[PDB]
RNA sequence: UGAUCAUCCAUUGACGGGGGCCCGCACAAGCGGUGGAGCAUGUGGUUUAAUUCGAUGCAACGCGAAGAACCUUACCUGGUCUUGACAUCCACGGAAGUUUUCAGAGAUGAGAAUGUGCCUUCGGGAACCGUGAGACAGGUGCUGCAUGGCUGUCGUCAGCUCGUGUUGUGAAAUGUUGGGUUAAGUCCCGCAACGAGCGCAACCCUUAUCCUUUGUUGCCAGCGGUCCGGCCGGGAACUCAAAGGAGACUGCCAGUGAAAACUGGAGGAAGGUGGGGAUGACGUCAAGUCAUCAUGGCCCUUACGACCAGGGCUACACACGUGCUACAAUGGCGCAUACAAAGAGAAGCGACCUCGCGAGAGCAAGCGGACCUCAUAAAGUGCGUCGUAGUCCGGAUUGGAGUCUGCAACUCGACUCCAUGAAGUCGGAAUCGCUAGUAAUCGUGGAUCAGAAUGCCACGGUGAAUACGUUCCCGGGCCUUGUACACACCGCCAAGGGAUCA
């Protein structure tokens, strides 16, 4: 059947929120438009760039986008050019005085948004989905994750019948809500359709 | 050789390769075994 | 399955009969009930109002063979049942009228 | 009593038995006995003649009994004659109200056919 | 009802309308789509071909009429009974 | 000297403040009998005191808040209790074995997704 | 008065920004009455789960919004009105 | 939604705070006890002939990101469906799984 | 072969009416309902110009919709537009924009004034408009049986598997079975298995007790007054608020047991999972959703796209589902008078006061709130009245008269006033919910929302009855056996209406 949100059940418990503003319902909604939009800009921009988190604050007239990226060099550029450039289209969006942040991804194959990105990345070269998810696999259980799990679904292989595949190594305890499961989710558009991808990594209990 | 067992709701295929004799729901570990 | 007592005569058996005679959780309104016709019981026999009371289960209480909490249960359940039947006007007098026959 | 064509019941108090007058509620059942000035509780067999007198005199302010059932057809009467939505459920027995007509509307429809 | 306050409704147009057709003294009926118009006093004896989603219904204004509003002489459903 | 408890029974809860006199009853600056209609509520005000042989030994001034009336009753019952057992600690045994120690914790369970109440069902076809 | 209304959806992150204000308030010679701990207000919410139908399938959501104030005689997402 | 639905609620937006002040200005009178009929009359047949779309009524809440016109809450701006995926992505500030 | 060897007037499953052992408000025991009535609401059907589309046994039918008068709106009728309502790109025109005029249902078209700023290499603009261009936009069109995502369901049931080893020619088997035990593949013991993974449990939230900290907007025990109001000076006790701790472990005791556990006892606010919630294994049904969104393919492109007004989604011989209100006296009505919790609020909640019979209106404080407002809890209790009547029960329906929201309540709102006073007198077969602060009943609040709940989501008050038991019905678990089933009994022979022997 269906399951709850591994990264939604945690907020709070071990897994921190992604914006940190506070608001009172007059500014609320007009944050998470601008948050959202925020976030749509900077996926679009640094789509080659390995960004795996967008954590906005809001402080007293401001806004604080911290990317997390296991490319920070492409992400920041010479001189800090490409920071800068779009910090001015963060603070146009948001529409307040932006500071943007990069912060290091140091092991990409333990990050569940790089993983599910990679994957993804190579069902779109037609790379063979089995393939793809072994070495997601083999690489964070190498890398030191107690455990990880790879779902793809859909049309494999261009097949007519879709199907869901998965593969698991280690522990992956869904139901412990002190489990440090990182979870996302992403979708590789082919000549056949949507194939959705899931990625799980379990860094232990806290 | 592919072969099958019947369960609820459905059939679980697996392989097996004449290399020793293995077993597995894979191809390429059905060879590793059978190799062992 | 597969695996407190009545503040006026000191009685749980009484206690029971108010709350086979509640509806809704009305309890006060079934006490006043009960203790109406209890009085007007005892005006009408003469003796302490329990022993009228016992003497009109003793009539009801049913003898496969009954065991003597379900005895009293189905009797004031049959006595609360026939009371509320009845052509009297309020149910202090069907009750007591009831308990009387 | 009897006060406009209709004898009014004895045994009742006088705020109740006034309403049996068609065109007469509780409200200017009320409104009748507190101006000729006799008490709602009492009934109407304990009344002198002279206070009947009285009460068919403030129910003559009001209209009543055959009055109002005149007046009452003849507000449904000019609905359909006019031809308006309201006339035209009147005429076919629907719900004039915008109520449901496809469950309910019994009361209007009368048992199911 | 609409709150005495406020007084009557009707739409502009048709208000207009109206009195262009008192003024010249013409019979020849008049076409609105303003079902929700109050039929007020200068209303009588005029055709106003209400809109009734397809058609436009001729009302001939009656002094009965005044008061009630256009589209109450203009039904919108067509029913002529079940198993019929 | 006056002795204290606190009682709470659902959402009720009771300020007791025990001192000895001749046994006057106060609760929210009105007398037991003002204050509880029902003579079930004022029975249980007076089973702690009943029990432990202190009825015109004691006076007892009672703040209640929140719940209703048999709440209330339970709650002041609760702390009259807790106030006992200050005053006195050979009582407690005996109040326990009364069942007044307990805080009675039975509450309303909460109305939930797909239910009418706590419970019951939407009817089935 | 110095009167400090903290705001947070978060009770870690309020308790630290009131020790900043407190204790720095009490560095100074401010008369600090102690923090006072106001109604957290569960701000509750019922959504359906499914794109279609199932009505019975359902989350419930909270945020809860935590309330300081000091009288005196910072994190962003902590809110601060000093009046 | 499509494309034409969204692009009638920002119409609706913008003729709304176009006319916000007449409009007010207009009901006022009506609304007002102290008025003539004349005065009145006349301001009955003024709020009519402005744009239907710059009544404030006509706006329907609309998901921000989808522009679906039922499920809206409001504090959100979003419909129940992109409030549950933000929710439980960590994008909406304070908001958690609530048990009680 | 699954695999193996005009009009109203041999293996693995599955299955058995084969066997054994179990569980769940499954039955039983109860308590209250549904089915009858009126009405609300959804659906079918029928009707219609249209009654938009979707959901269809359990698991569709107060379901998507947390709120269809216009809008929403997808539908119909009619009026309209064609690079376009919504984007980018290019040429050319041009500041944006502020008023009003006429025609038109409006879309829109034709005006006529007014402003002509500001960045600024005085070099330009880029802001936002318009005309033209064709690359394209657009599609709630089709396929949920091409898909992702999300969801229902068995069911919070105790299952489902793998590595290595061992056994079998092999499909496979073992572990996972067995003896107990448990809410539980829970735990223990035995055991060719030894370990592990996903489920169970725990970690999380809330509720029941205490403690420390803190003390306003909350609090009032002791003081000092009092306009007798925590109203004021005060107090920090107490209620409470909400941070941080403590607490429950079968830990203790006794008995039973071959150990796990079980049964009772102490203490304790709480006792065996304390209560409630969140949490939903591998899979099952080509289950639901291309109309939230996304997306392969297909299809439409002066139309299947786009704009407008009016109509429809509210139709009504009828059938079905879910509700509300009743049929009274355990009650109705009148008067008086107690005791909640939880929540919402800025184009918002709106007091006091004045006016109105009332819905409300006017005036106008306060409150982005422990302060102000929504905002009298109701059932209760007391006293009075009605006296078993179709009633002083019921409140349907209809007439007249209003109020309010809204450009607008004709189709088609909610509410009030006066009048009206229907069916209904406890509901056939059949059928539903519930095991305790539950059911039942009583109010209260909230989301959607201009307005529009009898629905939904939450909150307290009062507050039961009954459970001997597992034979039977329904769903499910484990083991074993028969099988001509594998689309898996909705099958194509089970005891087939050889099994069965516990
Ligand atoms: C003609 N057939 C075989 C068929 C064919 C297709 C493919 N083409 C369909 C279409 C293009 C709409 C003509 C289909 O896509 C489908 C079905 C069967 C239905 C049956 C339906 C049924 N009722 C609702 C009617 C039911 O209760 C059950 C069930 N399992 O209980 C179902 O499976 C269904 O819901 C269903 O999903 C179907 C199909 O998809
Ligand atoms: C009552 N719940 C059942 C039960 O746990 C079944 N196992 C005995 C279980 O079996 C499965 O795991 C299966 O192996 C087969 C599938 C159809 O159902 C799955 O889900 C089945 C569950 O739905
Ligand atoms: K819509
Ligand atoms: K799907
Ligand atoms: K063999
Ligand atoms: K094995
Ligand atoms: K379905
Ligand atoms: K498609
Ligand atoms: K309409
Ligand atoms: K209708
Ligand atoms: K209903
Ligand atoms: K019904
Ligand atoms: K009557
Ligand atoms: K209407
Ligand atoms: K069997
Ligand atoms: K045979
Ligand atoms: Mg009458
Ligand atoms: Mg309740
Ligand atoms: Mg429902
Ligand atoms: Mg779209
Ligand atoms: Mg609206
Ligand atoms: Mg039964
Ligand atoms: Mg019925
Ligand atoms: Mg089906
Ligand atoms: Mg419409
Ligand atoms: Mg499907
Ligand atoms: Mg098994
Ligand atoms: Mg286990
Ligand atoms: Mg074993
Ligand atoms: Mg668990
Ligand atoms: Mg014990
Ligand atoms: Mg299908
Ligand atoms: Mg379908
Ligand atoms: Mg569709
Ligand atoms: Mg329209
Ligand atoms: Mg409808
Ligand atoms: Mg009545
Ligand atoms: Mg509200
Ligand atoms: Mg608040
Ligand atoms: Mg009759
Ligand atoms: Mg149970
Ligand atoms: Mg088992």
């Amino acid at each position: 059947g269906q399951k709850v949100h591994p990264n939604g059940i945690r907020l709070g418990i071990v897994k921190p929120w992604n914006s940190t503003w506070f608001a009172n319902t007059k500014e609320f909604a007009d944050n998470l438009d601008s948050d959202f939009k925020v976030r749509q800009y900077l996926t679009k921009e640094l789509a080659k760039a390995s960004v795996s988190r967008i954590v906005i604050e809001r402080p007293a007239k401001s806004i604080r986008v911290t990317i997390h990226t296991a490319r920070p060099g492409i992400v920041i550029g010479k001189k800090g050019e490409d920071v800068e450039k779009l910090r001015k289209v963060v603070a146009d969006i948001a529409g307040v005085p932006a500071q943007i942040n990069i912060a290091e991804v140091r092991k990409p194959e333990l990050d569940a948004k790089l993983v599910a990105d990679s994957i993804t990345s190579q069902l779109e070269r037609r790379v063979m989905f089995r393939r793809a998810m072994k070495r997601a696999v083999q690489n964070a259980m190498r890398l030191g994750a107690k455990g990880i799990k790879v779902e793809v679904s859909g049309r494999l292989g261009g097949a007519e019948i879709a199907r869901t595949e998965w593969y698991r190594e280690g522990r992956v305890p869904l139901h412990t809500l002190r489990a440090d499961i990182d979870y996302n989710t992403s979708e590789a558009h082919t000549t056949y359709g949507v194939i959705g991808v899931k990625v799980w990594i379990f860094k232990g209990e806290i | 050789n592919r072969v099958s067992k019947t369960v609820k709701g459905g059939r679980i295929f697996s392989f097996t390769a004449l290399t020793g004799y293995g077993k597995a729901r894979e191809v390429p570990a059905a060879i590793q075994k059978a190799m062992e | 399955p597969r695996r407190l007592p009545d503040p006026k005569f000191g009685s749980e058996l009484l206690a029971k009969f108010v709350n086979i005679l509640m509806v809704d959780g009305k309890k006060s309104t079934a006490e006043s009930i009960v203790y109406s016709a209890l009085e007007t019981l005892a005006q009408r026999s003469g003796k302490s109002e329990l022993e009228a009371f016992e003497v009109a289960l003793e009539n009801v209480r049913p003898t496969v063979e009954v065991r003597p909490v379900r005895r009293n249960a189905l009797a004031m359940r049959w006595i609360v049942e026939a009371a509320r039947k009845r052509g009297d006007k309020s149910m202090a007098l069907r009750l007591a009228n009831e308990l009387s026959d | 009593a009897r006060i406009a064509g209709i004898n009014i019941p004895d045994h009742k108090h006088a705020v109740i038995a006034l309403t049996s007058i068609y065109g007469v509620g509780k409200t200017r059942s009320k409104a009748i006995l507190a101006a000729a000035g006799i008490a709602e509780d009492v009934k109407i067999s304990e009344l002198s003649e002279g206070q009947i007198d009285t009460l068919r005199d403030e129910v003559a302010k009001f209209v009543v009994e055959g009055d109002l059932r005149r007046e009452i057809s003849m507000s449904i009467k000019r609905l359909m004659d006019l031809g308006c939505y309201r006339g035209l459920r009147h005429r076919r027995g629907l719900p004039v109200r915008g109520q449901r007509t496809k469950t309910n509307a019994r009361t209007r429809k009368g048992p199911r056919k | 009802p609409r709150s005495l306050k406020k007084g009557p409704f009707i739409d502009l147009h048709l208000l207009k309308k109206v009195e262009k057709a008192v003024e010249s003294g013409d019979k020849k009926p008049l076409r609105t789509w303003s079902r929700r118009s109050t039929i007020f006093p200068n209303m009588i004896g005029l055709t106003i071909a209400v809109h009734n989603g397809r058609q436009h219904v001729p009302v001939f204004v009656t002094d009965e009429m005044v008061g009630h509003k256009l589209g109450e002489f203009a039904p919108t459903r067509t029913y002529r009974g079940h198993a019929a | 000297n006056q002795y204290y408890g606190t009682g709470r029974r659902k959402s009720s809860a009771a300020r007791v403040f025990i001192k000895p006199g001749n046994g006057k009853i106060v609760i929210n600056q009105r007398s037991l009998e003002q204050y509880f209609g029902r003579e079930t509520a004022r029975m249980v005000v007076r089973q702690p005191l009943e029990l432990v042989d202190m009825v015109e030994k004691l006076d007892l001034y009672i703040t209640v808040k929140g719940g209703g009336i048999s709440g209330q009753a339970g709650a002041i019952r609760h702390g009259i209790t807790r106030a006992l057992m200050e005053y006195d600690e050979s009582l407690r045994s005996e109040l326990r074995k009364a069942g007044f120690v307990t805080r009675d914790a039975r509450q309303v369970e909460r109305k939930k997704v797909g239910l009418r109440k706590a419970r019951r069902r939407p009817q089935f076809s | 008065r110095i009167r400090i209304r903290l705001k947070a959806f978060d009770h870690r992150l309020i308790d630290q920004a009131t020790a900043e204000i407190v204790e720095t308030a009490k560095r100074t010679g401010a008369q600090v009455r102690g923090p006072i701990p106001l109604p957290t207000r569960k701000e509750r919410f019922t959504v359906l789960i499914s794109p279609h139908v199932n009505k019975d399938a359902r989350d419930q959501y909270e945020i809860r919004t935590h309330l300081r104030l000091v009288d005196i005689v910072l994190a962003a997402g902590v809110d601060v009105q000093i009046s | 939604a499509k494309q034409s639905m969204k692009a009638r609620e920002v119409k609706r937006v913008a003729l709304a705070d176009k006319y916000f002040a007449k409009r007010a200005e207009l009901k006022a009178i009506i609304s007002d006890v102290n008025a003539s009929d004349e005065d009145r009359w006349n301001a009955v047949l003024k709020l009519q002939t402005l744009p239907r779309d710059s009544s404030p009524s006509r706006q329907r809440n609309r998901c921000r990101q989808t522009g679906r016109p039922h499920g809206f809450l409001r504090k959100f701006g979003l419909s129940r469906i992109k409030v549950r995926e933000a929710a439980m992505r960590g994008e909406i500030p304070g908001l958690k799984k609530a048990s009680w």
